C-alpha cells in the first residue's frame, strides 16, 4: 500500500537494471526491491557512470538488525529504510554514487 | 553485489 515513489515491492534484478539504464532515468536513479538472493530483505539497485563502461547499474544487500533496523555497512544502522534513504541521499558515505531521483516508469 |  502507498509505496514510496522508490519502493518496487516485487521487481526482479534484471527488470531494476533495464528500467534504471532506459530513457527518463540517469545518474544516481535508484530503487529498493525485495531481495533476490536474502529472502525477508531488501536490495538497493543505483545507476552509476564509470570512465570505462559508461552507464552501469550497482546493487547493495540492505541487511536488517534482529529486532528492527537496516544497513549496508555495519558502521552505521538505521531504523528504517526512510532514515536509510535520506542519510544516502544527503551524502554517498561509501555507496558508489548519491541516491538521486527514484526510478521513473 | 557491490560493497561499501
Amino acid at each position: 500500500l502507498e509505496p514510496e515513489p522508490w519502493f518496487f515491492k516485487n521487481l526482479s534484478r534484471k527488470d531494476a537494471e533495464r528500467q534504471l539504464l532506459a530513457p527518463g532515468n540517469t545518474h544516481g536513479s535508484f530503487l529498493i526491491r525485495e531481495s533476490e538472493s536474502t529472502a525477508g530483505s531488501f536490495s538497493l539497485s543505483v545507476r552509476d557512470f564509470d570512465q570505462n563502461q559508461g552507464e552501469v547499474v550497482k546493487h547493495y544487500k540492505i541487511r536488517n538488525l534482529d529486532n528492527g533496523g537496516f544497513y549496508i555497512s555495519p558502521r552505521i544502522t538505521f531504523p528504517g529504510l526512510h532514515e536509510l534513504v535520506r542519510h544516502y541521499t544527503n551524502a554517498s558515505d561509501g555507496l558508489c554514487t548519491r541516491l538521486s531521483r527514484p526510478c521513473q516508469t | 553485489y557491490e560493497e561499501i
